[PDB]
């Protein structure tokens, strides 16, 4: 992430890290047996066996005392996810659980966080944190090793939407957020991040409320993040979640 | 202590 600092040890519970072959992605620890990520982290279809999950994580494939590896028993990409428009972008990691019948073993630097209410309408006034180990600028040659998180604010699909912004570009199931003046974003390796945001209605105040999905040039003038809305596909959470 | 409610408030 560009302009961000890094994040506090206990700061973010719930976030994942997701190693296969070369690759690497985020996601967001749900529910003790379930990850929520990017589809287009997963788009190339590797076999669940390679893919290893790591909670609890600090620094970029750095082992560590909390931290807790985990198998991927299987996973689902949302069935209209498109690899070109990158709508419909996420997609479910069900965790192998051991002997015991646990998967994650919770902690104070592993738990889950609280998906996002939903029904309650957005505002541009609410304001969010992105998180993720990526580029801190855009040109960066490698990945961050501390986790980053910045602070950036929501923006309205309408304003988002806009020909000045993204245009025709931005579909339903996405969601913006960041400063038009530009400076603070999500980049690339920061793929499958969480974006958590304020809402007032909930007893934790803080909600799970985008997945990092694709923007254009890490922080760049005019040019906000654009967000998998998990708000929008609750009720697909939900129904592929109990699973 | 328990879990914090995830819920709306
Ligand atoms: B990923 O780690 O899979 C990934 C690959 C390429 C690009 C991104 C990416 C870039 C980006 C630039 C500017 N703004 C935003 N919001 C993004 C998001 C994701 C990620």
């Amino acid at each position: 992430v560009v302009g961000g600092l890094v994040a506090l040890r206990g700061a973010h519970p719930y976030i994942a890290a997701l190693y296969w072959g070369h690759s690497f992605c985020a996601g967001s620890l749900i529910a003790p047996c379930w990850v929520l990520t990017a589809a287009h982290c997963l788009q190339d279809r590797p076999a669940p066996e390679d893919l290893t999950v790591v909670l609890g994580q600090e620094r970029r494939n750095h082992s560590c005392e909390p931290c807790q590896t985990l198998a991927v028993r299987s996973y689902r990409l949302h069935e209209a996810f498109s690899p070109v428009s990158y709508q419909h972008d996420l997609a479910l990691l069900r965790l192998q659980e051991d002997a015991d019948g646990s998967c994650a073993l919770l902690s104070p630097y592993v738990q889950p966080v609280c998906l996002p209410s939903g029904a309650a309408r957005p505002s541009e006034t609410t304001l969010c944190q992105v998180a993720g180990w990526g580029h801190q600028f855009e040109g960066a040659e490698e990945y961050a090793s501390f986790l980053q998180e910045a602070q950036v604010p929501f923006l309205s699909l309408e304003r988002c939407s806009a020909p000045d912004v993204h245009g025709s570009s931005i579909l339903p199931g996405m969601l913006c957020a960041g400063f038009l003046e530009g400076g603070t974003d999500a980049c690339q390796g920061d793929s499958g991040g969480p974006l958590v945001c304020e809402d007032q209605a909930a007893e934790r105040r803080l909600t799970l409320q985008g997945i990092i999905s694709w923007g254009s040039g890490c922080g760049d003038r005019n040019k906000p993040g654009v967000y998998t809305d998990v708000a929008y596909y609750l009720a697909w959470i939900r129904e592929h979640t109990v699973s | 202590n328990g879990p914090l409610s995830c819920g709306q408030r």
